[PDB]
């Protein structure tokens, strides 16, 4: 039969949806891709010893 | 404490994700309803777990650089244990005087 039920629904007609969700899925993915990319790098953060260096105390 | 459960509750969400992701899969290619609010909440979750993933692994760093936090309270262990000896021997002791007084009565 080659699609075991109906002629207008048949293989053609499956294979039309299949590409359309395929399509919808293809595209729901490129827009998560996209959406994920923009993350540059886990910026941590810690102690600032530049500053307080400098700024140590002293004789002063 | 909580890293723990957090570390193993980032693993059973990736666990979860990959299942959602393989049903979503499964659902969109059988034949073609929520097979595209199934894939987007499997594409989130997958990277909500790669974030959970990555914020664990950048973590402080406590030492990396010797054996970390030496000496488990030795000294509490060996106290305590001298104190159930302690007790011990004066439980054997009280023992011992309570036959002598039931062999004098």
């Amino acid at each position: 039969d080659a699609a075991r039920i109906g002629a207008d629904a048949a293989q053609k007609q499956i294979q039309s949806l299949n590409k359309m969700c395929s399509n919808l899925l293809e595209k729901i993915s490129k827009e998560e891709r996209e959406s994920e990319s923009g993350g540059l790098r886990p910026n941590k953060q810690t102690f600032n010893p530049g500053d307080t260096n400098a700024l140590v105390a002293a004789v002063a | 404490n909580e890293r723990l459960r957090a570390l193993e509750d980032i693993e059973r969400e990736i666990g979860a994700i990959l299942q959602n992701a393989g049903t979503a899969i499964l659902e969109l290619s059988k034949e073609k309803r929520l097979l595209d609010r199934q894939a987007a909440a499997f594409t989130t979750s997958v990277q909500h777990v790669e974030a959970e993933l990555s914020a664990q692994i950048r973590y402080l760093t406590q030492v990396a650089t010797g054996q970390p936090h030496e000496g488990s309270s030795y000294s509490s262990r060996k106290d305590c244990q001298m104190a159930l000896k302690r007790v011990d021997y004066a439980r054997l002791k009280i023992s011992d005087v309570a036959r002598t007084c039931e062999q004098m009565l």
